C-alpha cells in the first residue's frame, strides 16, 4: 500500500506491485490454451461472444505475427493488439536485415525485453496482457512460448492464460503431446476449452481455433472450418 | 519575373490586411515597401526577379 | 515504404525552358 | 581506468576509426609502434583510415 | 448532544469509550468497524452534531434478515452494556473549520456522563516516518496524563514504542518536544484537549499509507486485542481459524462496482 | 520579415559549408543512430526505446539552457565517459562565448518561441 | 458505509464518473463571469450587441473591445476571459487572410468558426512541446456573417464546439436573454426590430442606464460589409428606448 | 551584455560556420592579393622496424 | 476504496483493472442514441440529433470521411473532430499512394492503434468519443464501432449512446431479416431502432434524425433535415 | 513530465534519508530474493564456476530453455538471480556492451572492465527520477589473459568487487559463511576441489543432495577459456563423486 | 516536511537534501589526508572485511593523473562516477592547455559538477565527499570537496565515520615540522585511534604524492609501516 | 493535481481529507466570506424576518421535498398541477454554484429552494429546490427550515436524482435496468416502499442525507427516493421513472389529473436552459 502507484517503486519487501496487478489482470479475460505437438502447434481460445450483434470474427484474439509464427492473446484486447502490431513489426525487421525468416526464440525474446521495458518506467505504465507466440521449422521443429506482462519469456510444452488457467492446465497434463498430431491434437484442445469453459456466468462464446506446423507447410493459419465443426462436435458428445 | 511578383504582392496584401485589421489604421506606404523588401531580402541570389 | 509521396508532399504554409 | 598496459591495437583501432571517421580531410599519416604483453607490433595508418601490420 | 434510541440515558456511568479518528486510510474507523462487528454490539444512540457531513445507511453490521433494513447514520454510538464497551462510530468526512466543535462538545457529552477511558483508534502518514520508524514496529500509543499513572504498568510491560516527539516550531531550536500527528484527523487535537481537560483517554494509532486496508485493520484491531483482550487472546497458534473477527456485512466489493462487459 | 537577432535566414547558405559540414556538426545524432539501427537491427526495438526514454530523461534536468552544462549522466550512458573526442576541446560550451537574454533562450529550450 | 473525498476536477485530462472532464467544463463555468451578449441573425442581416461595462469614467470606451471585424463580412463577440479572445480572435483574422491568399475567395462563416476552433481542443498535450495552452480558452465567441448561404450566426464555447445557432446570447445573464429571446425570437425579422429587441433584453439584464456609451453593437448585412454603430447611430437607435 | 542575436554557442567542435569567406577570398588564387597563408608538411622520411624483442 | 488508482491512466487498480478508460466509457453515454444496422448491398448509419438547445440548428452526428467510408459519434466532440481528422487524412493518404479507396477494415484497425497509443502513456487521457464506422469496399458493406478503449467491434448492428440498450434489444431482436433488404425497409428498420431508445411522448420528427446512406452504388450520402421526408414518411406509430 | 517524485523517504529513488540512505536501492536488493533461486561461484587457480539451482515448477514448461547461466562473450559467462525479466535485459545490456568494446579497442573486454561498466550503468539509475534498479545481480566469470581466474559480482547499487568465492541468493549469507570456512580452509581447488565444493556449498546450505535435473554448471578454465555449459551427465557424474567415496 | 524536493528551500532557508548527503558521507568510511612539508598522504578504510573480498580488483585510493589523487567516504559506485569524470576534466584541461592540470583547477571544476546536481530537480547530490591530493610546482596541495559543491583546502583533515573525533585528533598532532615519512606513520595512528577491528595487511589503503607523482602504496609498503 | 514540473514530489491525497492546515487579515477575510455563504429564508414582500424556523412557525402534516432538477421536474408536474400552491417564501443561498445572487424575479421555468403549500390545506408544504447545496451550508439550511422542536405529527418525504455510475452492485452498472427506484426510509415509517430498499453498500451523501438524518435522530417517519438515473439532465422517463411514488398512501390526496402532468412534462422539458453542447 502506497508502493504501488508506480513501475518505478519497490515495495518494502521488494515487489513492484504495479507489474503485480497487471500479471492480476489478465484473470479478467478469458481463457486461451495452446499445444505443442510432434508436427506443429495448435492455439485456441474462449472466445466470449459480448453479444449477438457481433459479426462471426469480430474480437479476435489469434493475430499472424508473420507467414510462421502465430499469436494467441489474454487481457486487454487493446495493448495484446498493439504488442502483436509490434511483434509484426521486429519479424518484419528481422527479415529485412537478414533474409530468412525470424526464428521463434529469438522473435520471443525481442518483444519479452519490450514488454519489460515498459515495466521500468514512472511514465508509461506496463502492458495488460499475455501471450503465446507459436510456430513450426523442419530445421527446429515447433516451438511455444508464453510472456507474462512482467516480461518474463519461457518455452512451453503446454500452455494456458486467462481467468481459469489452473484448471486448463491441470486438464493439459493428461495428454502426451510429445506424441501426438496435430489432427489428433485439435480435438482434445476442443475438449480441453469445454471443460475448463465456466458456463453458468458466460454463455454464448465461440471456439476459435488455430495451427501451424508441419500439415500446413509451417505457415499459420486459422483451421480450416470442417475440423472446426469435427472438434467442436468431439468436445459436445465428450459432453 | 511575372509569377515572382505576382506571389509577392499577393503575400505582401495579406500582410498589409492583417495589421489593418489590427491596428486599425491603413498601412503607410514606407512601410510596406519595407516589408517586401524584408521579405525578398532573404532569398538574395537565390533566383528571384523581382522589379516591383 | 522507401519514401512513398506521404500526402499532399510539401504544400504547407507556402507563404513564406525545362521547368 | 584499466589499470593495465594499454595494448597498441588499441590505439590502431582508435587511430583508423577517426581517421575514417573523418572521411580523410585529416590528412595525418603515423607509423605506430609498441610492445604490450602479446609482443611488438608496428602499424602504419593512412589518412584515409587504412591501416597495415607490417614488420617494418 | 448525545440522542438515545429509547428516549431516556443508558447512564454510562464508567463504561470505557472506543472512539474513531478521521484518518488517513481511515484505518482507525475500519478497525473499530471490526470491532464492533465481531463483539456484536447493540446500537444504543445517536450522535447528532452539525460537524459531519451527512450520510445514510442501512445496518452496516447487519447480521440477520430481520434487522438488515435498520437505517444508520453518520454517528451513531454502539455499546456492550455487560463487558463496560462502548464505541462511537464516525463514518463521514468532517465538514470545512469543524473539527474544534465536535472536539469539545464530544468531550463535554464524555465528561458529562463520566465514562472512564476514551481509547482512541487513530492512524498516521507512512511518509512522516524517518528512518527510525521504518526500522521499527508500526505501531505507536499516546497516554493522556491520567492514563500516564493507571495502566502505565501494563502498556511498557506489553512492549510499546512511544509517539514520536518532533520540533513544535522548527523555527526554533529551543521550543519543547511536542505532538505532531498529521493524518490524524482529530487525534492530537482530543489529545491536547483532553489534557487540558485532564480526562483519562489513551491514543493507539498505526503509520499507514491508504489503500486495501484490510490487513492494516487487523493489524490494528490485534494492537488493541493486546491490551484489551476483548477477543480471546491467540495463544500462539490458531493458524488456521484466521477469521476470529467478524467481517461486517458491509465489507462487500470496495474497489468499485464491477468490470464492464467490453475490456476483457 | 523581421530581425533584431540576425535576421534568423540563412536562405542564401542552405547547401552545406563542406561535405564535412552537416555530418561532423550532427555526427552525435549520426552515431544515435548508427547504434540504434544497431540494436533495432539485433538487439530489438525495447533497446532503442530504452536509449531513448533515458536520453529523454538525462536532459530535462540538468540546468537551464543560458549556463554552462556538463551533462554527467549523459555521458557515462553511451562510452563517452572514458572517450574523449573533438568535440569536447573545441569552443566548449563552458566558454560559450556567444550568448542571449537568460530568459529569451530558456524558453525555447521548451519551446515557447 | 463511509464517505470520501474524491477529486476528479483538479487535473485536466481527467475523466469523473459519469465519463465528463470536469476541468473543461470549469472553463464553461468563466463565461458566466463576462459581459452579456446577443447575437440575431434574420435573413435580412445579422446584428451583434453586447454590453461594455465600464468601471470608472477615466476609462477610455473605446479602449474596450468586445466586438471585432474578424474580416469585412465576419464579426465577432467576446465574453470571458479577453485575454484568450485576443488570441483567437488572432487566429480567426490570420485563417482568414490565409484563405484568401490561397484561394482568390472570401471564406465562409463557418469554416473560420472551424478553424477558430480547430485552434481550441489543444487542452492537454503537452508532450507537442510548442506553444500549448495546457488548458481550455477561457471566452465564449459569436461569429457573425454574411456568405453563400446568406446571413449566419455561429456560437463556440470552451469546448471547440460550434453550431448554426441563431439568438444565443452569452454571458453573465445568458440564460435570462435566451429565456427571453426564444419567446421574443421570429424568423420574419426586420434587421431594425432585430436591433430593438435586442436592445430592449439587453436593458432588463443591466447595472447602468443604457445610452451610447454602455453598450455597442455592429451589423452585417449583405449591402454593407462590416459595420460599426457610433456614439451617433447608438443614441439614434436608443432614442425610442 | 549577452547579447541577444544567436541562440548560443552551444556546440563548438569545427567551426565551418566561416568557410564560405575561404571559398571566395581567391585572392591569393585570382585578384592579385595572395599573402593567404597555406599550412604545413612537417613528417617527410618515418621508418620503423621489429627487432628481436621490440620496436625501433 | 479505490481513490488513489483512478486518477490517472497509466495506474493498475489493485484488482488489475484501469478505472481511467472505463470512465472514458462513460462519455460515450452522455452522447445520443444512434444506429448503425446493414444489408447484403448498403450500410446505414442513423442518428439523433442533439435537442438539448433550442433555435439553434442542432449538432452534426453524421460526418462525411471519404466516398465510401461515413461515420457517426457519440461522445466528446473535441476527440470526434479530432478522429474525424486523422480518418480522413488516411483515407486521402491511402488514395495518393495506391490509388484505391482504403479498406474499412484496415482504417478501423489504424484508429485502434492511434486511440490505444495515449491509454499508456502519462498526462493524456483516453479518446473519449464512440464511432460508428459505415463503409463499402470489395467485400461489401461493413459496420465497426469504436470505444474509448482503443477496442473496435465488426458488427451486423450496433447502437451507442443515452439509453441505446433499447436500440440494441431490438436490434438483436430483428437482425435475422436485415441482410435481404431494399433501401427503404433497411432505413426503417433503422429508423425503427433509433425510436425505441426516445421516450414515448415524442416521435422522430424531420429536424432531429440524420440518416446517411452508403452501399453498392451509392456513394455515402449524409440527409439532413427536411431531406429525410421521404425516408421518415411511412413510418408507423408506435 | 514524470508522474513526480513520489513524496516521501522511501517512496522514490533519489530522495535522501535523514541519515543518507537511498531505500529504493535497498528494497531492489531484497527484491534479489524473489524466486527463491540463490547461485554460487567460487574459482581455484586454474577453473572459474558458477552453480545455480534449477527450480521447475511445473512439467509444462520446457526445462532446456528455462536456464540461468547466460553467455556474455565466448570466454565471458555470467548467472543471473533476481526477478528474471530485468536478468535478462541486464544480460542483454551485457552483451551489448561486451561487444561494443571489442569493437573499439581491438581486443576482448577483460571481465573486470565489464562488471565495472555494467555496475556504472546500474548505478546511473540510482540518480534519476524515474529510472528504476533492476532487481537482479550478476556474477561474471572468465579468464583474461594473465590477470588471473576472476569471478566478479555486481549489485543494483552500482557496487562490484572481487571474490575468490561468491553466492547469491536467498540462502546467500549462509552459503557466504560456508564459504568462507571453505577459503579458511585449504584453497587449491584445481577442478575438484573446486566444483565439488560448490555442490556442496550449495547442497549443504540448501537441502540434501541435488540431482542432476536441478543443477546448472558453466565452467571457465585457464587452458580451455571458453564458457561450457555443463551437460546433464557430467553434472551426474560429479554428483556420484560427492556420492562414491 | 520541506525534505523532499532539494529545490525547496526551508523556511529557515537551509537546503535539507545537501543537509542529507552530508549524513551519508558521515555514515560512511573513515579517510584522512594529511599535507606534509613535501608531500601527501592519503589513507582509507576498507570495509572488503570478509576473506572472499578481493583487493586486485577494486581501489579506493584512486588516481586521477601521473600527480593527482583521490579518496572519498560515502557512496561507492558515486565515487565511481566522480573519478571517471575528474579523469575526463583532467584530460580536457591537457588538451587545451599542454600542462598538467592544476590541483586546485581540478578541485573546481569537480566541486561544479558535484554542484550540479544539486540545483536541477529530478536528481540526487552526490553522497561521497571528496579528498584530493597534489603536488604543482614545488607545494603539496589537499582539498576537501563537499557534496554541496563546497570546496576546502585543508592541511589535514578526517572524513567518513567518526571525523569529528578525528579532527580533534589531528589538531595537537600536526603542525609544519612533520614531512611525509612521519605524515604517514601520524595518518595511521589517525587512523587505528577508530579503526574498529585492529588493521592488518590490507584493512587500508594508502596514497602519496610528492615531485615522483601520485602514488599508491602497496600493501608490502604500508605492512612496513604498520611495523611503528 | 500535481507533478507540475520533472520531479516535483506529488503528495498522494488523503481520501480522508486530512490535507488541511489545521493574523487579522486572515481571520477578516474568513468572517466576510464565511457570511456571504448563508442560506436565508426570506419571507418575501418582507424579505426577512424568519429567525424563528419556518416549519416552526407553521403547523405541518405531510411535507413533500424534491432536490435535483428532475426531481423538481417530476413535483412541478405531476403534483404541482391538481390544487394551487402559495408562496411562503424561499431560501438565499450563494455557493460554490448557483451564483450571480440565484435568488430572481423566480425566472417562472425555474426555482431555488422555494417553498409552496397547497391553498385548502396550509398544513401541507412541498419545497422544491433545485440547487446545490454545499456541506458547509446543509445543517444551517436543516435548521431555519425545520428547528430543533419539530412537532411529530408530521411527515416527509423526499425525492432525489442519483446518477448509475454512483450505484455500487457486483455486476457491472451497464446492466442494471436504469433508470430504477430505490427507497431509504427511517424506523419509524411504517409503511413499506413501492420499490426496493437501498442496498448496504450503498450511500446517500448530500442534503437528501442530512434532511433524512434530521428526521432520523427526532423519531420523524420519513422516506428517502432516489431515481438512479443514467442520464443527469432533464429527461422524460427519468422522471416518470418516480411514476410508483404516485400511488403510495403519501401522496394520494394530492394526483388528481395526470394527462395534464404529462403534457406540461412536455411543455417544461422542451423550455428548459440552454446547457453547454460539447456531449461531455
Amino acid at each position: 500500500t502506497g508502493y504501488d502507484l508506480s513501475a518505478s517503486t519497490f515495495s518494502p519487501d521488494g515487489r513492484v506491485f504495479q507489474v503485480e496487478y497487471a500479471m492480476k489482470a489478465v484473470e479478467n479475460s478469458s481463457t486461451a490454451i495452446g499445444i505443442r505437438c510432434k508436427d506443429g502447434v495448435v492455439f485456441g481460445v474462449e472466445k466470449l461472444v459480448l453479444s449477438k450483434l457481433y459479426e462471426e470474427g469480430s474480437n479476435k484474439r489469434l493475430f499472424n505475427v508473420d507467414r510462421h509464427v502465430g499469436m494467441a492473446v489474454a487481457g486487454l484486447l487493446a495493448d495484446a493488439r498493439s504488442l502483436a502490431d509490434i511483434a509484426r513489426e521486429e519479424a518484419s525487421n528481422f527479415r529485412s536485415n537478414f533474409g530468412y525468416n525470424i526464428p521463434l526464440k529469438h522473435l520471443a525474446d525481442r518483444v519479452a525485453m519490450y514488454v519489460h521495458a515498459y515495466t521500468l518506467y514512472s511514465a508509461v505504465r506496463p502492458f495488460g496482457c499475455s501471450f503465446m507466440l507459436g510456430s513450426y521449422s523442419v530445421n527446429d521443429g515447433a516451438q511455444l512460448y508464453m510472456i507474462d506482462p512482467s516480461g518474463v519469456s519461457y518455452g512451453y510444452w503446454g500452455c494456458a492464460i486467462g481467468k481459469a488457467r489452473q484448471a486448463a492446465k491441470t486438464e493439459i497434463e493428461k495428454l502426451q503431446m510429445k506424441e501426438m498430431t496435430c489432427r489428433d491434437i485439435v480435438k482434445e484442445v476442443a475438449k480441453i476449452i469445454y471443460i475448463v469453459h465456466d458456463e453458468v456466468k458466460d454463455k454464448a462464446f465461440e471456439l476459435e481455433l488455430s495451427w501451424v506446423g508441419e500439415l500446413t507447410n509451417g505457415r499459420h493459419e486459422i483451421v480450416p472450418k470442417d475440423i472446426r465443426e469435427e472438434a467442436e462436435k468431439y468436445a459436445k458428445e465428450s459432453l | 519575373g511575372a509569377a515572382d511578383c505576382s506571389f509577392w504582392e499577393r503575400l505582401l496584401a495579406r500582410q498589409c490586411r492583417i495589421y489593418e485589421l489590427r491596428n486599425k489604421e491603413r498601412i503607410s506606404v514606407a512601410a510596406a515597401s519595407k516589408l517586401l523588401a524584408n521579405m525578398v531580402y532573404q532569398y538574395k541570389g537565390m533566383g528571384l526577379s523581382m522589379g516591383t | 515504404l522507401l519514401d512513398l509521396g506521404p500526402g499532399s508532399l510539401s504544400d504547407g504554409l507556402s507563404l513564406a525552358e525545362p521547368g | 581506468s584499466t589499470g593495465r598496459l594499454p595494448r597498441v591495437v588499441t590505439a590502431n583501432r582508435m587511430l583508423k576509426q577517426m581517421l575514417f571517421r573523418y572521411q580523410g580531410y585529416i590528412g595525418a599519416a603515423l607509423v605506430l609502434g609498441g610492445v604490450d604483453v602479446t609482443g611488438p607490433h608496428l602499424y602504419s595508418i593512412y589518412p584515409h583510415g587504412s591501416t597495415d601490420k607490417l614488420p617494418y | 448532544m448525545f440522542v438515545p434510541c429509547g428516549e431516556s440515558a443508558p447512564d454510562l456511568a464508567g463504561f470505557t469509550l472506543l472512539m474513531p479518528a478521521v484518518s488517513v486510510g481511515n484505518v482507525g474507523q475500519l478497525a473499530m468497524d471490526l470491532i464492533i462487528s465481531t463483539l456484536n454490539m447493540s446500537k444504543i444512540g445517536y450522535f447528532y452534531t452539525d460537524c459531519l457531513v451527512p450520510m445514510v445507511g442501512n445496518n452496516p453490521y447487519a447480521t440477520t434478515e430481520g434487522n438488515s433494513t435498520e437505517l444508520s447514520i453518520n454517528a451513531e454510538v454502539y455499546s456492550l452494556p455487560s463487558r463496560k464497551l462502548v464505541a462511537l462510530q464516525l463514518r463521514s468526512i468532517f465538514i470545512k473549520y469543524k473539527s474544534k466543535p465536535f472536539c469539545e462538545k464530544l468531550l463535554s457529552w464524555v465528561k458529562s456522563s463520566g465514562c472512564a477511558r476514551v481509547i482512541v483508534l487513530s492512524s498516521s502518514h507512512s511518509y512522516q516516518r524517518n528512518d527510525l520508524q521504518l526500522r521499527s514496529t508500526p505501531f505507536r500509543y499516546l497516554l493522556t496524563p491520567s492514563m500516564q499513572k493507571s495502566v502505565q504498568n501494563k502498556i511498557k510491560s506489553l512492549n510499546w514504542e512511544e509517539m514520536e516527539k518532533s520540533r513544535c516550531i522548527p523555527e526554533i531550536d529551543d521550543s519543547e518536544f511536542c505532538i505532531r500527528i498529521p493524518g490524524g484527523g482529530i487525534t492530537k487535537t482530543l489529545y491536547d484537549e483532553s489534557c487540558s481537560k485532564e480526562i483519562q483517554m489513551a491514543v493507539l494509532l498505526k503509520f499507514v499509507s491508504e489503500g486495501d486496508n484490510i490487513p492494516d485493520a487487523l493489524g490494528l484491531v490485534e494492537y488493541l486485542n493486546e491490551w484489551l483482550q476483548i477477543l480471546k487472546p491467540l495463544s500462539d497458534d490458531p493458524t488456521v481459524s484466521a477469521s476470529r473477527w467478524k467481517i461486517p456485512s458491509s465489507w462487500r466489493l470496495l474497489f468499485g462496482s464491477g468490470l464492464p462487459p467490453a475490456l476483457f | 520579415d523581421l530581425l533584431r537577432k540576425g535576421f534568423s535566414c540563412v536562405k542564401n547558405e542552405l547547401l552545406p559549408s563542406h561535405p564535412l559540414e552537416l555530418s561532423e556538426k550532427n555526427f552525435q545524432l549520426n552515431q544515435d543512430k548508427m547504434n540504434f539501427s544497431t540494436l533495432r537491427n539485433i538487439q530489438g526495438l525495447f533497446a532503442p526505446l530504452k536509449l531513448q526514454m533515458e536520453f529523454k530523461a538525462v536532459q530535462q534536468v540538468q540546468r537551464l539552457p543560458f549556463l554552462s552544462s556538463s551533462n554527467l549522466s549523459l555521458d557515462v550512458l553511451r562510452g563517452n565517459d572514458e572517450t574523449i573526442g573533438f568535440e569536447d576541446i573545441l569552443n566548449d560550451p563552458s566558454q560559450s562565448e556567444v550568448m542571449g537574454e537568460p530568459h529569451l533562450m530558456v524558453e525555447y529550450k521548451l519551446g515557447l518561441l | 458505509m463511509f464517505l470520501t473525498r474524491s477529486e476528479y476536477d483538479r487535473g485536466v485530462n481527467t475523466f469523473s464518473p459519469e465519463g465528463r472532464l470536469f476541468q473543461v467544463e470549469y472553463a464553461i463555468e468563466a463565461i458566466k463571469l463576462g459581459s452579456t451578449a446577443i447575437g440575431i441573425q434574420t435573413s435580412e442581416g445579422v446584428c451583434l450587441a453586447v454590453e461594455k461595462r465600464i468601471t470608472s469614467p477615466l476609462m477610455e470606451p473605446s479602449s474596450i473591445e468586445k466586438i471585432v471585424e474578424i474580416d469585412a463580412h465576419i464579426g465577432c463577440a467576446m465574453s470571458g476571459l479577453i485575454a484568450d479572445a485576443k488570441t483567437l480572435i488572432d487566429k480567426a483574422r490570420v485563417e482568414t487572410q490565409n484563405h484568401w491568399f490561397t484561394y482568390n475567395e472570401t471564406m465562409t462563416v463557418e469554416s473560420v468558426t472551424q478553424a477558430v476552433s480547430n485552434l481550441a481542443l489543444q487542452f492537454g498535450e503537452e508532450d507537442a512541446d510548442p506553444g500549448a495552452m495546457s488548458r481550455p480558452f477561457g471566452v465564449a465567441l459569436l461569429f457573425g456573417g454574411v456568405d453563400e448561404k446568406g446571413p449566419q450566426l455561429f456560437h463556440m464555447d470552451p469546448s471547440g464546439t460550434f453550431v448554426q445557432c441563431d439568438a444565443r446570447a452569452i454571458g453573465s445573464a445568458s440564460e435570462g436573454a435566451q429565456s427571453s429571446l426564444q419567446e421574443v425570437y421570429h424568423k420574419s425579422m426586420t434587421l431594425k426590430e432585430a436591433i430593438k429587441s435586442s436592445l430592449i433584453i439587453l436593458k432588463q439584464v443591466m447595472e447602468e442606464k443604457l445610452n451610447a456609451t454602455n453598450i455597442e453593437l455592429a451589423t452585417v448585412q449583405p449591402g454593407q460589409n462590416f459595420h460599426m454603430f457610433t456614439k451617433e447611430e447608438l443614441e439614434e437607435v436608443i432614442k425610442d428606448i | 551584455m549577452a547579447a541577444v542575436s544567436v541562440y548560443a554557442p552551444p556546440v563548438g567542435g569545427f567551426s565551418f560556420d566561416n568557410c564560405r569567406r575561404n571559398a571566395v577570398l581567391e585572392a591569393d588564387f585570382a585578384k592579385r592579393g595572395y599573402k593567404l597563408p597555406k599550412v604545413r608538411k612537417t613528417g617527410t622520411t618515418i621508418a620503423g622496424v621489429v627487432y628481436k624483442d621490440g620496436i625501433v | 476504496f479505490r481513490n488513489q488508482y483512478d486518477n490517472d491512466v497509466t495506474v493498475w487498480s489493485p484488482q488489475g483493472r484501469i478505472h481511467q478508460i472505463e470512465y472514458a466509457m462513460e462519455a460515450v453515454k452522455q452522447g445520443s442514441a444512434t444506429v448503425g444496422l446493414k444489408s447484403k448491398t448498403h450500410a446505414v448509419l442513423v442518428a439523433l440529433k442533439r435537442a438539448q438547445s433550442e433555435l439553434a440548428a442542432h449538432q452534426k452526428k453524421i460526418l462525411h470521411v471519404d466516398n465510401h467510408i461515413g461515420i457517426s459519434i457519440a461522445g466528446l466532440t473535441a476527440d470526434a473532430r479530432l478522429l474525424c481528422n486523422f480518418m480522413r487524412q488516411e483515407c486521402l493518404d491511402s488514395r495518393f499512394v495506391f490509388d484505391r479507396p482504403l479498406p474499412v477494415s484496415r482504417l478501423v484497425s489504424l484508429i485502434g492503434s492511434k486511440t490505444q497509443i495515449p491509454t499508456q502513456r502519462y498526462g493524456r487521457r483516453p479518446y473519449g468519443v464512440g464511432l460508428l464506422i459505415a463503409g463499402y469496399d470489395d467485400m461489401g458493406p461493413h459496420i465497426f464501432q469504436t470505444c474509448p478503449s482503443a477496442n473496435y467491434f465488426d458488427c451486423r448492428a450496433m447502437s451507442i449512446g443515452a439509453r441505446s440498450q433499447s436500440a440494441r434489444t431490438y436490434l438483436e431482436r430483428h437482425m435475422s431479416e436485415f441482410m435481404e433488404c431494399n433501401l427503404n425497409e433497411l432505413v426503417k428498420h433503422g429508423l425503427r431502432a433509433l425510436r425505441e431508445t426516445l421516450p414515448a411522448e415524442q416521435d422522430l420528427t424531420t429536424k432531429n434524425v440524420s440518416i446517411g446512406i452508403v452501399g453498392k452504388d451509392l456513394e455515402f450520402t449524409i440527409y439532413d433535415d427536411d431531406d429525410v421526408s421521404p425516408f421518415l414518411e411511412g413510418l408507423e406509430e408506435r | 513530465m514524470s508522474r513526480g517524485s513520489s513524496a516521501g523517504f522511501d517512496r522514490h529513488i533519489t530522495i535522501f534519508s535523514p541519515e543518507g540512505r537511498l531505500y529504493q536501492v535497498e528494497y531492489a536488493f531484497k527484491a534479489i530474493n524473489q524466486g527463491g533461486l540463490t547461485s554460487v561461484a567460487v574459482r581455484g587457480k586454474d577453473c572459474a564456476v558458477i552453480v545455480t539451482q534449477k527450480k521447475v515448477p511445473d512439467k509444462l514448461l520446457d526445462s532446456s530453455t528455462v536456464t540461468h547461466l547466460f553467455k556474455i562473450t565466448e570466454n565471458i559467462g555470467c548467472v543471473m538471480t533476481g526477478m528474471t525479466a530485468d536478468s535478462r535485459s541486464q544480460v542483454q545490456r551485457a552483451r551489448y556492451e561486451a561487444a561494443n568494446w571489442k569493437y573499439k579497442y581491438g581486443y576482448e573486454i577483460p571481465v573486470d572492465m565489464l562488471c565495472k561498466r555494467i555496475a556504472d550503468i546500474s548505478q546511473v539509475y540510482t540518480q534519476n527520477a524515474e529510472m528504476r534498479p533492476l532487481g537482479c545481480c550478476m556474477i561474471l566469470i572468465g579468464i583474461d589473459e594473465e590477470q588471473g581466474p576472476q569471478v566478479y559480482k555486481c549489485d543494483p547499487a552500482g557496487y562490484y568487487c572481487g571474490f575468490k568465492a561468491t553466492a547469491a541468493g536467498v540462502k546467500q549469507t549462509e552459503s557466504t559463511s560456508f564459504l568462507e570456512k571453505k577459503v579458511k580452509k585449504k584453497f587449491d581447488w584445481t577442478f575438484e576441489q573446486t566444483v565439488e565444493t560448490a555442490i556442496t556449498c550449495l547442497s549443504t546450505v540448501l537441502s540434501i543432495d541435488f540431482k542432476p535435473s536441478e543443477i546448472e554448471v558453466g565452467v571457465v578454465t585457464v587452458e580451455n577459456p571458453k564458457f561450457r555449459i555443463l551437460t546433464e551427465a557430467e553434472i551426474d557424474a560429479h554428483l556420484v563423486a560427492l556420492a562414491e567415496r | 516536511g520541506y525534505s523532499f524536493s532539494l529545490t525547496t528551500f526551508s523556511p529557515s532557508g537551509k537546503l535539507v537534501q545537501i543537509e542529507y548527503a552530508l549524513a551519508a558521507v558521515a555514515g560512511g568510511a573513515p579517510s584522512v589526508g594529511i599535507k606534509a612539508a613535501n608531500g601527501v598522504v592519503l589513507a582509507t578504510e576498507k570495509k572488503q572485511k570478509s576473506i572472499l573480498y578481493d583487493e586486485r580488483s577494486v581501489h579506493k585510493v584512486e588516481p586521477i593523473t601521473k600527480h593527482i589523487g583521490l579518496v572519498y567516504s560515502g557512496m561507492g559506485p558515486d565515487y565511481r562516477v566522480l573519478v571517471h569524470r575528474a579523469r575526463k576534466l583532467a584530460q580536457q584541461y591537457y588538451l587545451v592547455y599542454q600542462e598538467p592540470i592544476p590541483t586546485a583547477q581540478l578541485v573546481q571544476r569537480v566541486a561544479s559538477v558535484m554542484q550540479e546536481y544539486t540545483q536541477s530537480g529530478g536528481v540526487r547530490p552526490f553522497g561521497v565527499s571528496l579528498l584530493i591530493c597534489g603536488w604543482n610546482e614545488g607545494r603539496p596541495y589537499l582539498f576537501q570537496s563537499d557534496p554541496s559543491g563546497a570546496y576546502f583546502a585543508w592541511k589535514a583533515t578526517a572524513m567518513g565515520k567518526n571525523y569529528v573525533n578525528g579532527k580533534t585528533f589531528l589538531e595537537k598532532r600536526y603542525n609544519e615540522d612533520l614531512e611525509l615519512e612521519d605524515a604517514i606513520h601520524t595518518a595511521i595512528l589517525t587512523l587505528k585511534e577508530s579503526f574498529e577491528g585492529q588493521m592488518t595487511e590490507d584493512n587500508i589503503e594508502v596514497g602519496i604524492c610528492n615531485e615522483a607523482g601520485f602514488r599508491r602504496l602497496t600493501p608490502t609498503e604500508v605492512k612496513d609501516y604498520l611495523a611503528a | 493535481m500535481a507533478a507540475t514540473f520533472f520531479g516535483e514530489v506529488v503528495k498522494a491525497p488523503c481520501r480522508a481529507g486530512t490535507e488541511d492546515e489545521e493574523t487579522p487579515e486572515d481571520r477578516e477575510v474568513r468572517l466576510q466570506l464565511a457570511r456571504k455563504r448563508e442560506v436565508r429564508l426570506l419571507r418575501r414582500q418582507t424579505k426577512t424576518s424568519l429567525e424563528v424556523s419556518l416549519l416552526e412557525k407553521y403547523p405541518c402534516s405531510k411535507f413533500i421535498i424534491a432536490i435535483g432538477n428532475n426531481a423538481v421536474a417530476f413535483l412541478s408536474s405531476f403534483v404541482m398541477n391538481s390544487g394551487v400552491w402559495e408562496e411562503v417564501g424561499c431560501a438565499k443561498l450563494w455557493n460554490e454554484w448557483c451564483r450571480t445572487t440565484d435568488t430572481t424575479h423566480l425566472s417562472s421555468t425555474e426555482a431555488f429552494c422555494v417553498f409552496y403549500h397547497l391553498k385548502s390545506n396550509p398544513s401541507v408544504f412541498l419545497c422544491q429546490c433545485s440547487c446545490y447545496v454545499a456541506e458547509d451550508q446543509q445543517y444551517q439550511w436543516l435548521e431555519k427550515v425545520f428547528g430543533s422542536c419539530p412537532r411529530k405529527n408530521m411527515q416527509i418525504t423526499i425525492l432525489t436524482c442519483r446518477h448509475v455510475t454512483d450505484y455500487k452492485t457486483s455486476e457491472s452498472t451497464g446492466s442494471l435496468p436504469s433508470p430504477f427506484l430505490r427507497a431509504l426510509k427511517t424506523q419509524n415509517f411504517k409503511d413499506s416502499a413501492c420499490c426496493p430498499l437501498l442496498e448496504q453498500p450503498n450511500i446517500v451523501h448530500d442534503l437528501p442525507a442530512a434532511v433524512l438524518s434530521y428526521c432520523q435522530v427526532w423519531k420523524i417517519p420519513a422516506i428517502l427516493y432516489l431515481c438512479y438515473t443514467d442520464v443527469m439532465k432533464l429527461d422524460l422517463i427519468t422522471v416518470e421513472a418516480f411514476k410508483p411514488i404516485l400511488s403510495t398512501r403519501s401522496l394520494k390526496g394530492l394526483v388528481k389529473n395526470i394527462p395534464q402532468s404529462t403534457e406540461i412534462l412536455k411543455k417544461l422539458m422542451t423550455t428548459n436552459e440552454i446547457q453547454s453542447n460539447i456531449y461531455t
